[PDB]
């Protein structure tokens, strides 16, 4: 549910 | 193949601390968010903390925030968990786990390490009291009660191991701060008390062995 | 948090049969991106959980064909189509749609066998423990099936629950039975206020309880 670092 | 190996577990007093590490290999570590997941005896897993792949996002479970700090160092392929103000309810297997992603969301913990064990207790190392269990039928059941020890490793051996297939070792349980278990053996009435039957109880941490002969009451 | 509710808690199955495990979330697991982030894990003794199925129905790498998942909204099912001995263990469902990610309580997959009534043995405290000032009454209930069993302690005909600790072995690897230890721990003083000590077991193998007793002054 967490935001990835692109 | 993906590999995760955690370390830094151990036994600490309540209010003590720990810094767990997790070494990662077989994938580009800096491409993946990572998590810590803990699991107490008998319980399901419980998520502890998460850190994004470049460490722009960090989140914590309600049960740990304030006390634990998650971090990573991408050039060492290592994830960290500093834990402080530890309480007995923090006792668990602690797993390192990789989060997979296909786009902008870390959506599933797909690879998990074997875990590192953290016990939080004020118990002193204490040798067990070994109590004979004899009947006070073709077959006869005997036992030994192994009461009030810490930490957990004990071994019960019957008749130097020759009696083994008729043995039940029951799992230890915590109470009054200490462990207690029991072991049963079942032999034919022809053999006991006609012949001798003895339980040997080894407690390695306290360096104790107690051999208890089973005497008819 | 999202509460994941698994049923059954324990699932006996015959090898070669089909097992079905269900999971129910307390909120919809449809993420705003349209995926349903519902996963199943399998945990074997002494090992970490291994992912079996992700996003409802995708088999993870190396998971054999006999594992199948389906469901929608809040109700989910995992099927094992022909259970093998390697599939025994604890299955968990998990959701990752909402922060925090949460896990079900688990479902233990276990072996089916013919019924077997327990062997019950009761033991008084030792003189050595009484010297130490405590009095444990022990009862073994060995080699029974199924695992469901209720043990009652009676002191002088009256039930007691304070001081009782119950311990279960895992399913035996050779006869698929269960065993259990029930220990009633009193002080020496409480032990000496009463005379009749009874271990009482009800198991589906009989309508009649198995009663085991001793009298302290004998």
């Amino acid at each position: 549910q967490f935001r990835h670092d692109s | 193949e993906v590999k995760l190996v955690e370390s830094g577990g151990g036994l600490v007093q309540p209010g003590g601390s720990r810094k767990l590490s997790c070494a990662a290999s077989g994938f580009t570590f800096s491409d993946y968010g990572m998590a810590w997941v803990r699991q107490a005896p008998g319980k399901g897993p419980e998520w502890v903390a998460f850190i994004s792949n470049l460490a722009y996002s960090i989140y914590y479970a309600d049960t740990v925030t304030g006390r634990f700090t998650i971090s990573r160092e991408n050039a060492k392929n290592t994830l960290y968990l500093e834990m402080s103000s530890l309480r007995s309810e923090d006792t668990a297997m602690y797993y390192c786990a990789r989060y997979d992603y296909d786009n902008i969301l870390d959506y599933v913990m797909d690879y998990w390490g074997q875990g590192t064990s953290v016990t939080v207790s004020s118990a002193k190392t204490t040798p067990p009291s070994v109590y004979p269990l004899a009947p006070g039928g073709s077959s006869v059941t005997l036992g030994c009660l192994v009461k009030g020890y810490f930490p957990e490793s004990v071994t019960v051996t019957w008749n130097s191991g020759s009696l083994s297939s008729s043995v039940h070792t029951f799992p230890a349980l915590l109470q009054s701060g200490l462990y207690t278990m029991s072991s049963s053996v079942t032999v034919p009435s022809s053999t006991w008390p006609s012949q001798t039957v003895t339980c040997s109880v080894a407690h390695p941490a306290s360096s104790t062995t107690v051999d208890k002969k089973l005497e008819p009451s | 948090d999202v509460v994941m509710t698994q049923t059954p808690l324990s699932l006996p199955v015959s090898l070669g049969d089909q097992a079905s495990i269900s999971c129910r979330s307390s909120q919809s697991l449809v993420h705003s991106d349209g995926n349903t982030y519902l996963h199943w894990y399998l945990q074997k003794p002494g090992q970490s959980p291994k992912l079996l199925i992700y996003k409802v129905s995708n088999r993870f790498s190396g998971v054999p064909d006999r594992f199948s998942g389906s469901g929608s909204g809040t109700d989910f099912t995992l099927k094992i189509s022909r259970v093998e001995a390697e599939d025994l263990g604890v299955y968990f469902c998990s959701q990752s749609t909402h922060v925090p990610p949460t896990f079900g309580g688990g479902t233990k997959l276990e072996i089916k066998r013919a019924d077997a009534a327990p062997t019950v043995s009761i033991f008084p405290p030792s003189s050595e423990q009484l010297t130490s000032g405590g009095a444990s009454v022990v009862c073994f209930l060995n080699n029974f099936y199924p695992k469901d069993i209720n043990v009652k302690w009676k002191i002088d005909g009256s039930e007691r629950q304070n001081g009782v600790l119950n311990s279960w072995t895992d399913q035996d690897s050779k006869d698929s039975t269960y065993s259990m230890s029930s220990t009633l721990t009193l002080t020496k003083d409480e032990y000496e206020r009463h005379n009749s000590y009874t271990c009482e077991a009800t198991h589906k193998t009989s309508t009649s309880p198995i009663v085991k007793s001793f009298n302290r002054n004998e």
